[PDB]
């Protein structure tokens, strides 16, 4: 119930994303399955957000990092705005077709680990706008861990992004360290929220009259 | 107090030879203040604490503002480095060498031939500086005091792009 | 004694566990993770476009005459460095002298600011009108 | 500058952090997500059901 | 190895173990304070989510810096690269292991002292210098620049901020200097020189409001940007520990130190460095960052003749009462 | 009743946040004299073209489904003519001038925005200053970049 990416920039791929998946199984051993937790934990526990706003989807983000959210307290406040000290990648705004060679290059700028939470409708499907102009979903060329629906999604919306983004890494594995073991990195396939939630979904009943407040 | 002397004398040795050797300026400036932070070490070695101080104090900051006319002009890729490296032959640095040799040979033979009692090592504080320059040597330090703003009106004059 | 070699040692061992602890945490940094491999991972970071040129040019930093200026001024602190430790001793004549010398630095000082010099902002952010 | 304005800026630094400190003995304004549930209007636009009749079939 | 001046000296080396691991502990723990901090001043919590009251944040920030990859680019200068932030997190743990905690508690009882503190100012601006050019980026240059400039500004005053605390005590030692506060604070005769070393304090630390190379909303993080993993992290823990150390310094300068009334003299060390330190956060959080070019005037114009006036009327006190 | 600050002559970036810190709290008064004061009447207009009808009228009654299901299919048929509006925006003045061609869609929908006059402007007010002025000058500007691109 694992999927296996390797990337190679330099291998014979032309179209970006230069990276090879295939379905594999977990690989997890006393004291390194341990570690491995530990490391996940720590970084799960501790992730820091890029700097880069596309549009009104950022502005949204940066309300979730001020005062009436506290994104801080799950510890992803920093906002690094330098590639290499930032671990996510939060594709927040519109993926104009302009804009795409410097969301690659960006990308390319950010070192390992590294995670990309897309944000907002443009940034996972172009959402309104299919036009001329603009990429219809960042997944086009990068590869995505987390897709928020909204126009925008509500700072909160960010915040359980990023706990999903938690849950997704803190059962992944990666290479511990680059000079022993396998280099690939193994991400789970768990079950989506959707029929995570269609049981609860389903029976809602009643809800309150819009006239009210 | 032999150990620590002979490491930063041998250390301001090679810092030395490696800065009068080297093409690239920031790496030159590097070894000029390890050189430096050595010939402080070896005052602090012979008891003049204040001199290592001052050493340490005001040198960071001359070749603080060296490492800044460095970046102002000289830093242009490994082109400087090139225009540096052909200035340098074997004949050009073999001229002087020996002239410097035997200039060295003379200063030694001129320092072999003198007493000794070997250096106590006993620390000289700056009270003792500071009652000395302030009694005694009143005029060097207000005539001193004239000398540096002369080299700064120099400074002034000279150094106005227009 | 025996206090002047044991603050000695505190001291070289102070030196050596932060030297050692700093390269500790250095090899560890560099031994543990992964590496990421990118086409563009070995650019300089320019907000997302390349570079026009490169950063090795040569730039006219503004504040080279407050730089050679601040090494005089710097040796002008050395002196009231050495003078302020020994200010009881020195006397009032040692006041006066000190009194003289920095007499001369102001002095310097109000002909470094009235001339022109220390002030290097262009015309247009020296916030007139 | 003037010696006015230097003792002016003083005490507006000095305000400034008499401020700042005042708001850390001041009352914490977050809403704790996702410790207590975000109230949401009634009429909020998000996501997207299909409903039913009172007779118990769906209305489209 | 069974001498009492053989245990003395291994007491004191442990001493000596025991304070730089509790001041680079401080530091860490400095960091997850400024966060705490920051939200406390922000009518916020701040990490308050891993372990208890978001004890175990520094942990797993450790760990996410250890494993997160620690790259040297091919466009740097390696050796210098690498050399920066060794220097930075050095130069003012030196500066610190000459501060008194505690009488019978110190590393260094150095006869220069302050003039030590001063070599590691000075030593510690080049790990800023040497990250800015050898990283070999526009950003990171103008950052060093910016750095240079702010050096050029507060290095003037930096040591003639401290000449009254000096010639009060008639020494450059720390312990004469918190000796020579027993009966009154130095805070209250030299008030100027504790402004002016306030103000080249956190100057030296690069903290807010002084924050030229590595402003954000200027040069996009500034010198920095190219360093990630663990020497992006030494970077921080060395302005931290440079933050622990100015405070200590401050504290030992002006406020006597460990002098007290009632509590043991650790325990007020500690409260006014603390207190110092939240102060260095109340600063960053309270006042916006003025122009390096201001910067350098103020420096120039106001703080160095200041400092010289306080050092002339300090000296005429002193001898007036001799 | 409303005032609408004005500078003294020099548009700084003090003087334009000052003069939009005086806006907000002009809006706040017109906020508190439309709160005082609130008409009971109807949240829609009862033109046929009023897109789209009220709910409930088109949930009970046929010509009120009938305008609905055309002006939420098809989309409302407008005559060919000519339209512009002028308002201020919260960071200028916005227009739309909206060319109909007698059709259910817009022929031209032109946009004038405020923020892309401000960043045209960008380089004759700040040429020959320093970097930090620029980024105070772009802080004190008030623009998004959707404003401007459109
Ligand atoms: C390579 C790393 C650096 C190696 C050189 C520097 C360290 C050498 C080893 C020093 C060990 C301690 C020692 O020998 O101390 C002797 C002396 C102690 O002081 P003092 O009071 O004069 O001695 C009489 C004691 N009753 O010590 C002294 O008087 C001064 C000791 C030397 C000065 C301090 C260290 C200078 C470091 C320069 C680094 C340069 C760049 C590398
Ligand atoms: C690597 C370094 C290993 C340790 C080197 C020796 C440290 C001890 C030392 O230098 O002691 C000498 C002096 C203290 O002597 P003091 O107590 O003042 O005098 C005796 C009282 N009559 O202390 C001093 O002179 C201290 C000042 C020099 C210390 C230099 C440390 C390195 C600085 C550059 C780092 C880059
Ligand atoms: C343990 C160590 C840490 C201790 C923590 C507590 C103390 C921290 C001290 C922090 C000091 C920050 C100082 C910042 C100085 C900035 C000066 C500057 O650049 O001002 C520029 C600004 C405009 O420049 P201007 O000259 O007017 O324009 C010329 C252009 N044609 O001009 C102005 O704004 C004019 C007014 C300048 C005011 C300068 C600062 C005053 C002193 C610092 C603030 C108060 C600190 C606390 C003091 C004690 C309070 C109880
Ligand atoms: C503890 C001691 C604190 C002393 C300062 C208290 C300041 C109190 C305050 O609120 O000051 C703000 C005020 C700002 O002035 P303004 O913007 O014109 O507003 C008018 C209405 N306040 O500020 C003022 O009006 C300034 C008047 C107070 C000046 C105090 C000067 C103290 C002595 C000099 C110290 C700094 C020297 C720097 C060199
Ligand atoms: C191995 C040690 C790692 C320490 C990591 C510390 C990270 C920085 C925490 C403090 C902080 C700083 C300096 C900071 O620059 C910042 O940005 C404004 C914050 O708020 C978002 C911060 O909370
Ligand atoms: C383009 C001009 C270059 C000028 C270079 C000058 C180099 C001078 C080198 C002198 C070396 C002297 C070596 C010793 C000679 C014998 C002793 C002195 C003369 C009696
Ligand atoms: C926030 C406080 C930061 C303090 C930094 C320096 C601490 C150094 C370690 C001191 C450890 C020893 C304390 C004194 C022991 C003797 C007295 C015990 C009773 C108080
Ligand atoms: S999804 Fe909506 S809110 Fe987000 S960038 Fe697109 S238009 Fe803006």
């Amino acid at each position: 119930d694992y999927t296996l990416t390797r990337i190679d920039p330099n291998g014979e791929n032309d179209r970006y994303p230069l990276q090879k998946q295939e379905i594999v199984t977990d690989p997890l051993n006393v004291f390194m399955g341990k570690l491995n937790d530990m490391v996940n934990w720590g970084r799960k526990n501790s992730i820091w957000p890029y700097n880069f706003g596309l549009s009104c989807c950022y502005v949204e983000m940066v309300t979730s990092f001020t005062a009436v959210h506290d994104v801080a307290r799950f510890g992803a406040e920093v906002l690094r705005a330098s590639p290499r000290q930032a671990d996510l990648m939060v594709v927040a705004g519109t993926c104009f077709t302009k804009m795409a060679p410097v969301i690659q290059r960006l990308y390319d700028q950010m070192l390992e680990p590294k995670w990309v939470i897309s944000m907002g409708a443009c940034a996972n499907s172009g959402g309104m706008y299919d036009i001329y102009s603009v990429v219809q979903g960042v997944d086009k060329f990068i590869p995505v861990d987390v897709y928020i629906p909204g126009c925008p999604p509500r700072p909160e919306a960010y915040m359980q992004a990023l706990m999903l983004l938690q849950e997704s890494i803190g059962k992944e594995r990666r290479p511990l360290s680059w000079v022993v073991g396998d280099q690939g990195v193994y991400r789970a396939n768990m079950q989506s929220e959707r029929e995570r939630k269609r049981g609860e979904r389903i029976a809602v009943t009643n809800l309150r009259t819009p006239d009210e407040i | 107090m032999e150990f620590a002397f002979y490491i930063c004398g041998l250390i301001a040795i090679l810092a030395t030879l490696r800065v009068i050797t080297h093409t690239n300026p920031v790496h030159a400036l590097l070894y000029l203040i390890i050189s430096l932070l050595a010939i402080s070490g070896v005052f602090f070695s012979l008891g003049a604490y204040f001199a290592g101080a001052l050493e340490i104090i005001v040198y960071a900051g001359a070749i603080m503002v060296l490492f800044v006319f460095v970046v102002m002009m000289l830093n242009l890729g490994g082109s400087e480095i090139e225009q540096e490296r052909q200035w340098l032959k074997p004949q050009v640095w073999i001229g002087p060498a020996i002239l410097s040799a035997i200039m060295l040979v003379v200063i030694v033979y001129a320092i072999l031939g003198v007493n000794d009692q070997g250096i106590d090592g006993t620390p000289i504080s700056a009270k003792a500086v500071g009652i000395t320059l302030f009694g005694p040597y009143v005029l060097a330090v207000e005539l001193a005091s004239m000398l540096l703003l002369a080299g700064l009106v120099v400074a002034f004059h000279v150094g106005r792009e227009e | 004694s025996t206090e002047v070699i044991a603050h000695h040692w505190a001291f070289a061992i102070f030196l050596i566990v932060a030297i050692g602890l700093c390269c500790l945490m250095l090899v560890g940094g560099w031994f543990l993770g992964g590496r990421a491999r990118a086409r563009s991972k070995n650019v300089p970071f320019e907000s997302g476009i390349d570079s026009v040129g490169s950063a090795r040019l040569r730039l006219s930093a503004k504040f080279y005459l407050v730089a050679m200026f601040f090494v005089i001024f710097d040796v002008e602190a050395l002196y009231l460095f050495a003078w302020s430790t020994s200010i009881r001793e020195s006397g009032w004549v040692g006041f006066v002298e000190a009194a003289i010398f920095i007499f001369v630095l102001l002095a310097g000082l109000v002909y470094l600011v009235r001339i022109g010099a220390l002030d290097w902002t262009p015309a247009r952010s020296r916030r007139e009108r | 500058m003037t010696l006015k304005e230097l003792l002016v800026g003083f005490g507006t630094q000095v305000r400034s952090i008499w401020m700042i400190g005042l708001h850390a003995f001041a009352k914490r304004e977050t809403r704790m997500y996702p410790e207590e549930p975000v109230y949401l209007p009634p009429r909020y636009r998000g996501r997207i059901v299909l409903t039913r009749d009172p007779d118990g079939e769906e209305r489209c | 190895w069974i001498s009492p001046e053989l245990i003395e000296i291994l007491l004191t080396i442990l001493k000596a173990v025991v304070i730089l691991l509790v001041v680079v502990t401080c530091g860490a723990f400095m960091s997850f304070g400024e966060r705490r901090l920051l939200g406390l001043f922000q009518n916020r919590y701040g990490p308050n989510r891993v372990g208890w009251g978001g004890s175990l944040q520094l942990v797993a920030d450790m760990i996410k810096m250890f494993f997160k990859e620690d790259w040297i680019p091919k466009f740097s200068d390696r050796v210098i690269f690498t050399l920066a932030p060794m220097i930075a997190f050095t130069s003012l743990l030196l500066a610190f292991a000459i501060v008194p905690v505690s009488p019978g508690w110190v590393v260094a009882d150095l006869n220069i002292g302050i003039l030590f503190f001063l070599m590691m100012a000075g030593l510690a601006v080049y790990a800023v210098l040497f990250a800015g050019w050898s990283s070999n980026n526009k950003y990171s240059l103008l950052g060093a620049m910016r750095a240079s400039a702010q050096t050029l500004s507060y290095e003037v005053f930096l040591g003639l901020s401290l000449m009254g605390v000096v010639a009060q005590a008639g020494s450059f030692n720390m312990t004469d200097i918190v000796n020579s506060q027993a009966h009154v604070w130095n805070v209250i005769p030299q008030f100027f020189g504790f402004i002016t070393f306030a103000i080249a304090g956190v100057a030296v630390c690069h903290r807010h409001p002084f924050d030229q190379p590595e402003a954000e909303q200027e040069l996009a993080d500034g010198y920095h940007i190219e360093y990630s993993g663990m020497k992006f992290g030494l970077f921080f823990v060395g302005e931290y520990i440079g933050i622990v150390t100015i405070s200590a310094l401050m504290v030992t300068l002006f406020f006597g130190g460990w002098q007290g009334p009632l509590l043991p003299p650790f325990i007020w060390f500690a409260l006014k460095t603390a207190f110092f330190m939240m102060m260095f956060i109340l600063i960053r959080a309270s006042l916006p960052r003025p122009r390096y070019d201001q910067v350098m005037s103020f420096g120039w114009k106001i703080c160095l003749p200041l400092t010289l006036i306080n050092l002339l009327v300090t000296a005429a006190v002193i001898l007036w009462q001799a | 009743d409303f005032e609408i600050p004005v500078g003294g002559g020099v548009s700084d970036c003090y003087t334009r946040v000052m003069l939009k810190v005086e806006e907000l709290r002009q809006s706040l008064r017109i906020l508190e004299q439309c709160l005082n004061n609130m008409p009971e009447g109807p949240f829609k207009a009862d033109h046929p073209l009023t897109t789209p009808p009220p709910k409930e009228r088109t949930l009970q009654h046929i010509e009120t489904l009938i305008t609905h299901f055309l002006q939420v299919s098809w989309g409302p048929v407008m005559p060919a003519n000519e339209s512009f509006q002028m308002i201020e925006a919260t960071k200028g003045i916005n227009s739309y001038y909206l060319t109909s061609d007698g059709s259910t869609m817009s022929y031209r929908t032109r946009i004038r925005t405020p923020s892309y006059a401000h960043l045209q402007q960008i380089p004759a007010a700040i040429r020959g200053s320093l970097v930090s002025d620029l980024i105070v000058y772009l802080g004190s500007i008030d623009f998004v970049m959707s404003d401007v691109d459109r």
